[PDB]
């Protein structure tokens, strides 16, 4: 049926330093439109299964 | 616009293209980029569109 407990992050502000882990699950301002905690448009959740 | 079995094909060459204005437009229901992230089109570029 498809397992979805395995997640990965696609959106981030910048890259990662070597040997570093980030678990911050916050909305990302993909476009010029601010999110203000609401996805709406030009905002997406960084993590997907 | 033309039909789906007779789709219009257009060639773009020898001009500057600003994708930022299209990306910031909210009238587009779906805007999906597969090969590259939409942010970095203005940096790297190719020989034809």
């Amino acid at each position: 049926g498809g397992n979805y407990n395995y997640l990965y992050r696609l959106f981030r502000k910048s890259n990662l330093k070597p040997f570093e882990r980030d678990i911050s699950t916050e909305i990302y301002q993909a476009g010029s439109t601010p999110c203000n905690g609401v996805k709406g448009f030009n905002c997406y959740f960084p993590l997907q299964s | 616009f033309a039909s789906v079995y007779a789709w219009n094909r257009k060639r773009i060459s020898n001009c500057v293209a600003d994708y930022s204005v299209l990306y910031n437009s909210a009238s587009f229901s779906t805007f999906k980029c597969y090969g590259v992230s939409p942010t970095k089109l203005n940096d790297l570029c190719f020989t034809n569109v």
